[PDB]
């Protein structure tokens, strides 16, 4: 009732499905290989499971300076 | 008939839709994660 | 389609079953088909316990309702609850399963194949809601049905092999019950115990004995039952008490059906008879005493006078009194003093526990079966994350009373709930006001004012 | 002094109640 | 950090001597701990006992001394007191009092090894969390 | 006949309250429950709560205000023992022992299903659809649980919930220390069934107050717009059905004012349900979620979450509660 | 006719969704706040200002996965993306906490802007802006404890992160250290969230049950048509049914829907009152009556005194995980601990 076509009529057609059986496996896959090549520790600064700590270590790496952040957790970063 | 296809309907439902779908696949590729 | 839509039937899709109550071929072709659902889960339930059964390990760190159920009745169990043999349990649920597939034949055919109303084919089978005598006739038929099976457990436990006795001399073990109580002085005293603490109603009953007698007395009341029921009409008292529908009946048994998840959620967690600690694990009660009873072992053998040693509020660490004068188990497990088990009774005296059979008669196999009962309370997270609520992530338990208590009392609840539901569905109907107010004759309408 | 206030306005409360539903305004059905 | 050799590397005798188990070693004394001994020692505790404890230290001050592969093998063979004073396999799970302890029939000496590894790995990887209680949690 | 007549004024519909045969069990009931409650609320000496011989007062004369006041539950030694006035040697024992709280609470339970029941019969007296009562099943349900249940499971009445505002409070935090109740789904749902219910409470309000019918003027109160006992809807549904499903889309609205009221009836009652069922439930110790120590990085060091931080939290109310009660490691109940 | 006219024209256009003016503001903000929420959930840590996994990533679920608050040595940095702290640096930004402030500020925007458009759209349709004055105890409750109380404690550390069980820690910390159960405002509020559920289970009830008959099928819903003139039930019976039943009754329709909205949004105000006491520490945490009697009588025990050690309880054991920046090394003799246990 507000000129566009109804969702039953969209979803039950075979274009709906034609272009959506390739578009929703798509992004499927896209999403598993954004996490399964390791692209989302990268982009989002997200730890691996080995990457919380170093090998003898058991200090939390917490940042405790404003502006100078950014080079504490880069510091963190290079002690693995 | 003569529906049109690019509304703002069809803009609000794939700007929720295509990132739920690839937000989907990444956490099903999560449940394969081993320490 | 004879009445299977809205604008025919009254009825919506989500009240749907609804259109069945006065299709008596499908409505027996519904129950019969949920009757063979219930088998399945039974058999199908039975077949998956067993195919991750380990014998040596206790039925209730393993998860299982329904192997402990078999194991009760004395099948495939010996001595102090040792499983000696998985095949009963493996025909249980196989004669579960292909019975289930006959059940379910039946509810299909008689659901979608068979007459829609039995009334033309039988004046037998048929039925009418407003005729009592036919309603009264088919609870006697079920009455004797159900007095029946109250005597197949009475002939399992006294000719086929007995039942696991939890309180046989010796540790647990399969006794034939060969005497039982069959004094009406008994068993209708624990159907007129007080139900609140020491005292536990008909929870509280703690040999073989009195539940054989008592089915024996269930058996012959019910097929008596069913006899009268089929012989006599209904009385006018009973006439003019209740409402004479479908729903109404209906809403009799959700009451009666709520009621006895209560109860059965009472039974599981409280009794140690009928749900033997070997099999279900340790009660509440139970576990909360066997902590008390390993920590006085513990500091006894340090050479600690437990008789004597006074706890931080002055009461005794060990040792205390109850209200009414019986020496109990100190600390919170005070609360637990009317607790009864195999493992404790060897110490009790007259006076309550004894500080004499404390020091000296404290056995081994006591000792083991108090750490094994402290270490696995009922306690435990809805992940099966065994412990206290603040416990770690390593052991994976909840007891089979936690599962079986909880999820009895969601279902008895749910069930007053439809009880509720049904009875003032069932009263509206036979009045004639279950769709609404008439406009025209609204009822406050014709009343004075409060004021 | 502190007892008889709370006692005073919880008495206070229960005669609000007897008031409120003996003497309410009565519904008038037009 | 990862799970590397040096973290599997435990005492093997009294003497000195170590082993080094692989990581499927250690994750199959884990289930096994798990399976026969966490409903009591869950976290290095002792539930029955909370005086004594799976903690190295502890185990290196036992009579005679568990810290190592072989004592704990043996504590699980023939469990002792703490001074060594008297024989507890009554109370405690064992090989010898398997019977009474249906939970360490199917054990082999692989089983043990394992158990035994899993326990002196722990402490070395959860620090004071391994028999610390519920402070450390 | 005298029964005849007792029968006709127990059933009128005239009395200004409907009493009904449920209201004569109710009627006795609630009013014992009510008297001894203002009664030990105001004067009712010091109560052994945890059974250590530890008295913790609750009423206003033994120095307490309105927050901290409390009907103190009965003594741990009693535990699920029934322990009317006439058990006691004394009333002075009776009043150490905390019999009054197992008197108001045993009273008040039968009164309450008393009242559903009434519920149900001055419903089908008026000609009524007779389902109020199913949603006063609710709160009732939820009374039944920290009254009763809870105690049941646990095994005593001390561990019902204080009549008493504080007193609730302390069972609240002990709860969550003891089953970790806020990760439980059934709690969850309540607080959904809570916060959905006010909020569609407001919603529905703010719908019908936004499309009342112009019928009085600037000065007067919109109120006066309606009469009671009109025929005609005092606002307009179709109004209030366009707003709605513009504001978010026109099949997210309702059309149906009986669909819409159905589900305001709905939400909350089944919600509540839940949460009385979730109480229940953690009274046979099936707690809610334990993520202790579940995320665990590829060396085994641990890694917090915040169901960690929580459970430090709970450890604190757990190793702080009833600080002289625990004499063995396990809190076993 | 001039572009902001054809502008206006467009944006209030009849459409499934609606946009309006304020769709500017509201769908970007709201739309950002959301999806800002769900890739904090699913991908970004709080390692680096709790010490904590966040993430389904790192292996939390949906309970324990949150956008946590910024470190608190951010203070109540506004943490812009091109702020002095992450320097255009998207992986540090979200290391940092930017996510948090992220979502913060466009989810307060974004109410705003749901506000607005109600408003806008209760403007053109023609009837009373109730549901936006309803809606501004929501907005009360969120800048309440999102934004005003953070800003008087420390820094946004302390805000509640976007999580469930963070939310959950939120409760136990105003409990532990707040003593907000005792607080009064908060009384009310819960008196208004459970009062404004008992009138809507209420209220549905009793319409449910005071139906008109107005057709023969036996499910009473297809028995109503949106433009009919006379009402769906009966009010007089309603009436009646609570004046006997509880003493008292609504007989004015106008009156009972306006208490509807009148109860929970009064609720959420005083709540939202008292969390600004509580963002300057100003909390109703003890009785100095009850302290000076517990103080000089060692038997003097009441449930609130049992609640403040409880409370004592939570902040020690509590303390050292949750505020990791005060480095807090409290020994195992220090803990205050009941007997056993
Ligand atoms: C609206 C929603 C409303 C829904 C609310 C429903 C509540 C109903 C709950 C109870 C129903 C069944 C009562 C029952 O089985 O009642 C009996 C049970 C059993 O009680 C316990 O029974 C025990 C029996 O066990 C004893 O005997 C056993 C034998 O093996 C063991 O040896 C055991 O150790 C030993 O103690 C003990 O006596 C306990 O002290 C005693 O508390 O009581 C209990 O849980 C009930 C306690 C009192 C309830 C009375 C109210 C009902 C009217
Ligand atoms: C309803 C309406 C609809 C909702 C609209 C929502 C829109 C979003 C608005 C967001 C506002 C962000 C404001 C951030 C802020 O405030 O940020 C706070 C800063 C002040 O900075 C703080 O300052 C503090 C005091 O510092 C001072 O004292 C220290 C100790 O001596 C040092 O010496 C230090 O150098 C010195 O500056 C600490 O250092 C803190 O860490 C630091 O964050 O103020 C500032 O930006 C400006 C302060 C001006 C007042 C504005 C605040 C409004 C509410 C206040 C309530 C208080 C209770
Ligand atoms: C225990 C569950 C249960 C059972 C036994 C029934 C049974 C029945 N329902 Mg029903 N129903 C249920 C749950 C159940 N319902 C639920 C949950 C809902 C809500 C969605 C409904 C909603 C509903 C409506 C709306 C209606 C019914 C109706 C009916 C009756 C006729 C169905 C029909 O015409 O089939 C037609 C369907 C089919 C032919 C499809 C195939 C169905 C078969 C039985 C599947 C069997 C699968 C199984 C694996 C086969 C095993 C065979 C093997 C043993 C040999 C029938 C007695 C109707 C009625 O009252 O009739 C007057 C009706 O109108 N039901
Ligand atoms: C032996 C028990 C029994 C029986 C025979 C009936 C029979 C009936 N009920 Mg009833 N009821 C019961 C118990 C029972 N009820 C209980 C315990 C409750 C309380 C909750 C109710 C509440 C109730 C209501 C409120 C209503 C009925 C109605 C009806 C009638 C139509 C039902 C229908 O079509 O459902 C169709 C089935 C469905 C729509 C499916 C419902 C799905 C359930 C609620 C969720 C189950 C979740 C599951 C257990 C766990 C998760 C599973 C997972 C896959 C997600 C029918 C006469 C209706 C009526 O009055 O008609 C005259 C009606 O409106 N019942
Ligand atoms: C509650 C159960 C129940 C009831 C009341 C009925 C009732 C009926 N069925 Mg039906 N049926 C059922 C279950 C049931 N059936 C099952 C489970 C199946 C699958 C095997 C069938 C298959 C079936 C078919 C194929 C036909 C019927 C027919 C009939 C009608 C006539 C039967 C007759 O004259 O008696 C006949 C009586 C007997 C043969 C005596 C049988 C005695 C049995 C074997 C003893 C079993 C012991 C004990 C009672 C049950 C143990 C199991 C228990 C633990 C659950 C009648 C309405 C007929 C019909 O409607 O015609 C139009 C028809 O053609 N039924
Ligand atoms: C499934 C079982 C069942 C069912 C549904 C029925 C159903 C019926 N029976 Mg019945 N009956 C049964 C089994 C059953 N019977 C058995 C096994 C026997 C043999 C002992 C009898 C013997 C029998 C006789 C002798 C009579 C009935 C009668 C009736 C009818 C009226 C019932 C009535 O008003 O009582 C409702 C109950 C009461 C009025 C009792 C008062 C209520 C008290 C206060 C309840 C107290 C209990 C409480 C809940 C606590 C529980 C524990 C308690 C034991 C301490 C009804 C059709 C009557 C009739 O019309 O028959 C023709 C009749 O006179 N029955
Ligand atoms: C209309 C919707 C809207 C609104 C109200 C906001 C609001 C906000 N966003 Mg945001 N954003 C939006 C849409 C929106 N966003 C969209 C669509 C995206 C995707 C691209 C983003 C992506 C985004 C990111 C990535 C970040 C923000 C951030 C912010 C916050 C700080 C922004 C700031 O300081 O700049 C304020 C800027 C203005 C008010 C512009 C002023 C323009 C006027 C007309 C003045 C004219 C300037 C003149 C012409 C040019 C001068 C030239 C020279 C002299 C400099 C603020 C709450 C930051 C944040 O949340 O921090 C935690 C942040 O890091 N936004
Ligand atoms: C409908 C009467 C009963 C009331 C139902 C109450 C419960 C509904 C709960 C709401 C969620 C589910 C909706 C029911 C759904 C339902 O019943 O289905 C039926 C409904 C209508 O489907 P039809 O194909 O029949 O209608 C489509 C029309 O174009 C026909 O002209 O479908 C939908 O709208 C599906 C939702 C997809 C569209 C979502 C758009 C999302 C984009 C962003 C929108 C933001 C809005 C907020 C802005 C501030
Ligand atoms: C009416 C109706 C309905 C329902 C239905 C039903 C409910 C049915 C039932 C059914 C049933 C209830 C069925 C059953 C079946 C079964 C079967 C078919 C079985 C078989 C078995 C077997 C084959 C076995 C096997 C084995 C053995 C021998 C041993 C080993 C293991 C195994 C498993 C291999 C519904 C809802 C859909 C709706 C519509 C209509
Ligand atoms: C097995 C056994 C036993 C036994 C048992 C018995 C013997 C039982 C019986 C029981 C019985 C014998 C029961 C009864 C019941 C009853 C009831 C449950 C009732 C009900 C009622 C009603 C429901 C009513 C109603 C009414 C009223 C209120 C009024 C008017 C109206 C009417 C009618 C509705 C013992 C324990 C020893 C042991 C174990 C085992
Ligand atoms: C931050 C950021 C951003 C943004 C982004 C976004 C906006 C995103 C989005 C995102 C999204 C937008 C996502 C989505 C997601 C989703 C998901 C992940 C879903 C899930 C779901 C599920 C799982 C379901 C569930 C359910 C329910 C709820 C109930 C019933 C049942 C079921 C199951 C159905 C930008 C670059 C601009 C800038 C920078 C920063
Ligand atoms: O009392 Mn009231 O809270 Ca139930 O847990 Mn054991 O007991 Mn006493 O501690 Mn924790
Ligand atoms: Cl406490
Ligand atoms: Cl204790
Ligand atoms: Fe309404």
């Amino acid at each position: 009732t507000t000129g566009e076509r109804p969702f039953s009529d969209i979803i039950t057609s075979v274009r709906y499905w034609v272009i959506h059986s390739i578009t929703i496996p798509a992004l499927f896959i896209a999403g598993w290989l954004f996490v399964s090549t390791g692209l989302a520790y990268d982009v989002f600064g997200t730890p691996r499971p080995d990457s919380y700590y170093a090998q003898e270590q058991r200090s939390i790496p917490l940042v405790t300076d404003r502006f100078e952040a950014k080079q504490q957790v880069e510091t963190f970063l290079e002690q693995l | 008939v003569s529906y049109p296809i690019f509304t703002v309907r069809w803009v609000a439902v794939h700007t929720l839709a295509v990132p739920t779908i690839f937000f989907l696949g990444a956490i099903a590729a999560m449940q394969f994660i081993q320490r | 389609a004879t009445n299977r839509d809205q604008e025919s039937s009254g009825f919506a899709w989500w009240a749907g079953n609804a259109r069945l109550i006065n299709l008596s071929g499908k409505l027996l072709g519904a129950h019969v088909a949920h009757a063979g659902l219930i088998v399945f889960w039974a058999g199908a339930m039975t077949l998956f316990e067993l195919a991750h059964f380990i014998p040596e390990k206790p039925m209730y760190e393993q998860g299982l309702i329904l192997i402990p159920h078999i194991a009760t009745l004395g099948w495939g169990v010996g001595p102090g609850g040792e499983v000696v043999d998985t095949f009963p349990f493996f025909v249980v649920g196989v004669v579960h399963l292909i019975s289930s597939a006959v059940l379910g034949f039946g509810g299909v055919y008689h659901a979608i194949r068979g007459p829609e109303t039995l009334e033309e084919y039988s004046s037998f089978f048929g039925y009418d809601w407003k005729d009592k005598n036919k309603m009264t006739t088919i609870l006697g038929f079920h009455l004797i049905v159900l007095g029946i099976g109250a005597l197949l457990l009475v002939a399992k436990a006294m000719f086929f092999g007995g039942l696991y006795d939890t309180w046989a001399p010796g540790g647990g073990d399969v006794r034939v019950i060969t005497n039982p109580t069959l004094d009406p002085r008994v068993i209708f005293g624990y159907l007129l115990k007080s139900p609140f603490g020491g005292e536990g109603w008909i929870v509280s009953v703690n040999n073989l004995e009195d539940v054989v007698g008592g089915h024996i007395w269930i058996g012959l009341i019910c097929i008596a039952g069913g006899i009268w029921h089929i012989l006599t009409t209904p009385f006018g008292w009973a006439r003019r008490a209740f409402i004479w529908s479908g729903e109404a009946y209906l809403s009799y048994s959700l009451g009666a059906l709520s009621m006895m998840g209560f109860i059965a959620t009472c039974f599981v967690w409280f009794n140690n008879t009928v749900y033997p600690s070997e099999f279900y694990g340790p009660t509440g009660p139970e576990a909360s005493q066997a902590q008390a009873m390993t920590f006085l072992i513990r500091d006894q053998k340090l050479g600690a006078n437990v008789g004597s040693a006074q706890g931080p509020t002055g009461l005794g660490k060990y040792l205390m009194r109850s209200p009414t004068g019986e020496i109990i188990f100190g600390g919170e497990t005070m609360r637990f003093w009317d607790f009864r088990g195999p493992w404790l009774e060897p110490l009790r005296g007259p006076n309550g526990l004894d500080l004499n059979k404390i020091k000296n008669d404290i056995q081994p196999w006591q000792e083991r079966r108090a750490a094994e009962y402290m270490t696995h309370a009922p306690l435990g997270s809805l992940n099966s994350v065994g412990g206290v609520a603040t416990e770690i992530n390593s052991v994976n338990f909840v007891s089979p009373r936690s599962w079986l208590a909880t999820s009895h009392f969601v279902l008895a609840f749910f069930f007053l709930v439809g009880h509720l539901w049904h009875a003032g569905r069932a009263r509206a109907a036979a009045a004639g006001f279950e769709k609404g107010i008439d406009r025209e004759s609204e009822p406050v309408l014709s009343m004075p004012s409060l004021d | 002094m502190e007892t008889i206030t709370y006692v005073f306005i919880f008495a206070c409360i229960i005669a609000l109640f007897f008031f409120a539903i003996f003497f309410r305004e009565p519904p008038r059905i037009t | 950090a990862e799970l590397t050799p040096e973290v599997l590397t435990v005492p093997l005798n009294s003497e000195g001597k170590t082993i080094t188990l692989t990581e499927k070693q250690y994750l199959e004394g884990k289930r096994l701990f798990q399976y026969a001994c966490a409903s009591c020692h869950v976290g290095g505790i002792t539930k029955t006992n909370p005086s004594l404890d799976l903690r190295t230290e502890t185990l290196a001050l036992a009579t005679p001394p568990r810290d190592n592969i072989e004592g704990l093998v043996d504590y699980m063979k023939n469990p002792t007191t703490y001074d060594g004073e008297q024989e507890i396999a009554e109370v405690h799970p064992s090989l010898r009092s398997a019977d009474i302890f249906p939970k360490m029939r199917n054990l082999t000496e692989k089983d043990l090894v394992a158990i035994a590894g899993h326990i002196l790995v722990e402490p070395k990887i959860l620090g004071d969390k391994w028999g610390g209680g519920k402070v450390y949690y | 006949n005298l029964w005849e007549r007792f029968c006709n004024w127990v059933t009128s519909t005239d009395n200004r309250l409907y009493v009904g045969w449920f209201g004569v069990i109710m009627i006795p009931t609630l009013l014992a429950a009510t008297i001894c409650f203002v009664i030990a609320f105001i004067a009712a000496p010091p109560v052994d709560i945890d059974g250590i011989r530890e008295p913790v007062s609750g009423s206003l004369l033994y120095g307490n205000n309105i927050i901290t006041g409390a009907v103190v539950p009965s003594s741990n030694a009693i535990g699920l023992h029934f322990y009317p006035i006439w058990e006691a040697a004394s009333l002075d024992e009776w009043l150490y022992n905390g019999g009054p709280y197992q008197l108001i609470i045993f009273h008040f339970l039968l009164g309450a299903s008393c009242y559903m029941g009434r519920q149900w019969e001055l419903s089908y007296r008026l000609g009524m659809r007779p389902w109020i009562c199913v949603a006063y099943s609710a709160p009732l349900a939820s009374a039944f649980a920290v009254f009763l249940i809870y105690p049941i499971g646990q095994g005593s009445f001390s561990d019902g919930m204080p009549l008493g505002i504080s007193g609730t409070f302390n069972f609240m935090i002990v709860f969550q220390a003891e089953h970790n109740i806020l990760m439980h789904p059934f709690h969850q749902l309540g607080v959904a069934g809570v916060f959905g219910g006010a909020l569609f409470c407001a919603m529905h309000g703010s719908l019908v107050t936004s499309s009342l019918i112009r019928e009085t003027t600037e000065t007067e109160s919109a109120n006066y717009g309606y009469k009671f006992g009109q025929e005609e809807e005092t606002y307009n549904i179709v109004a209030a059905h366009g707003y709605f499903g513009r504001l978010i889309f026109q099949y997210a609205s309702f059309n149906n004012s009986r669909s819409l009221h159905f589900f305001l009836a709905a939400w909350p009652v089944v919600g509540v349900w839940f949460t009385a069922l979730g109480i229940s439930t953690m009274a046979f110790n099936l707690n809610g979620f334990n993520f202790n120590h579940s995320v665990i990085d590829a060396k085994g060091n641990v890694i917090n979450t915040w169901a960690d931080i929580i459970n430090r939290a709970n450890l604190g109310m757990e190793v702080m509660h009833e600080r002289n009660a625990h004499n063995f490691p396990l809190d076993l109940a | 006719r001039g572009w902001f006219d054809i502008l206006d024209d467009w944006l209030k256009r009849d459409r499934f969704v609606f946009v309006g003016w304020s769709g500017i503001l509201l769908f970007p903000c709201a739309y950002l706040a959301l999806g800002g929420w769900l890739t904090g959930t699913t991908f970004v840590t709080s390692w680096y200002t709790h010490g904590l996994a966040s993430s389904y990533l790192e292996g939390c679920n949906f309970l324990t996965v949150a956008v946590s608050t910024p470190a608190n040595s951010m203070g109540h940095s506004l943490l812009l993306l091109w702020g002095p702290e992450a320097q255009g640096d998207f992986t540090r930004w979200c290391q940092l906490g930017g996510l948090w402030t992220f979502i913060a500020l466009h989810g307060a925007f974004g109410l705003i802007g749901f506000m607005l458009r109600q408003f806008e759209i209760a403007r053109l349709v023609g009837v009373r802006p109730y549901n936006a004055i309803a809606f501004s105890a929501p907005i009360a409750v969120f800048v309440s404890v999102f934004l005003i109380y953070p800003l008087g404690q420390s820094s946004w550390f302390f805000a509640p992160s976007f999580g469930v069980a963070a939310i959950f820690r939120f409760l136990l910390f105003f409990q532990g250290f707040h003593n907000w159960t005792l607080n009064p405002f908060h009384m009310m509020g819960v008196a208004g969230v459970l009062g404004g559920a008992l009138l809507c289970a209420i209220h549905g009830a009793t319409v449910e049950n005071t139906l008109f008959q107005d057709g023969e099928g036996a499910s009473t819903f297809r028995a109503f048509n949106p433009t009919q003139a006379e009402e769906t039930y009966s009010m007089v019976t309603a009436n009646r049914f609570w004046s006997q039943i509880f003493g008292i009754a609504f007989s004015n329709k106008r009156w009972l829907h306006f208490f509807m909205l009148f109860v929970p949004v009064t609720g959420l105000w005083m709540s939202a009152i008292g969390v600004v006491g509580l963002a300057l520490n100003l909390r109703s945490y003890d009785f100095i009556s009850q302290e000076i009697r517990a103080a000089e009588d060692p038997e003097f025990e009441t449930f609130y005194t049992k609640n403040l050690l409880l409370n004592e309880g939570i902040r020690a054991w509590m303390a050292p995980q949750d505020q990791p920046h005060e480095n807090f090394v409290f020994p195992e003799e220090v803990l205050p601990r009941g007997n056993a246990l």
